[PDB]
């Protein structure tokens, strides 16, 4: 069993072309990455108080 | 007396794991976003009307003082 990673067929509709025609002029997917990095700036970091607290470890 | 015990899954197995791809879709078509900023635009552009008219007023206002004072 196979997949393809990259073979899609962009529709060529008025509505489609519209479309990515926007998003070429007002910038959304930059917008939606900018939201990602803002949603990710409001979570705890993951960083440890070294040397107050140590990194877990096993016997 | 005791008996095998080792690392196992628990009976029945484990939940389901996703791993498909999941990008979702926020949603608004090309047609609604340039009508949006064109009606801001239009919005702008009437506000920007109204208030430099009234500033070409007031110009001609402080003009007709000065004029007044010339003499
Ligand atoms: C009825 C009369 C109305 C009067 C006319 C008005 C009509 C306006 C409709 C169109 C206006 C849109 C123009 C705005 C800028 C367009 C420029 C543009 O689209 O360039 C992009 C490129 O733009 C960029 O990608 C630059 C991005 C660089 C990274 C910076 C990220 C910034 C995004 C975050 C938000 C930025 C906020 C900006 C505003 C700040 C306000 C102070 C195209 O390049 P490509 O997609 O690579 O392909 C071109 C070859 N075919």
């Amino acid at each position: 069993t196979y997949k393809f990673v990259n073979m899609r067929e962009p529709s060529m509709d008025m509505k489609s072309v519209t479309d990515r025609a926007a998003q070429t002029l007002l910038w959304t997917e930059l917008v939606r990455g900018l939201g990602m990095t803002l949603s990710y700036l409001f979570r705890e970091p993951a960083t440890i108080n070294y040397p107050f607290e140590k990194g877990p470890l096993s016997p | 007396a005791s008996k095998v015990k080792q690392d196992m899954p628990p009976p029945g197995g484990y939940g389901p794991i996703d791993y498909k791809r999941n990008l979702p879709r926020r949603g608004l078509s090309g047609y609604s976003m340039f009508a949006v900023g064109i009606g801001t635009l239009l919005f702008g552009y009437w506000s920007m009307m109204k208030w430099n008219r009234e500033r070409r007023r007031l110009q001609i206002e402080d003009f007709e003082a000065r004029i007044a004072l010339m003499p």
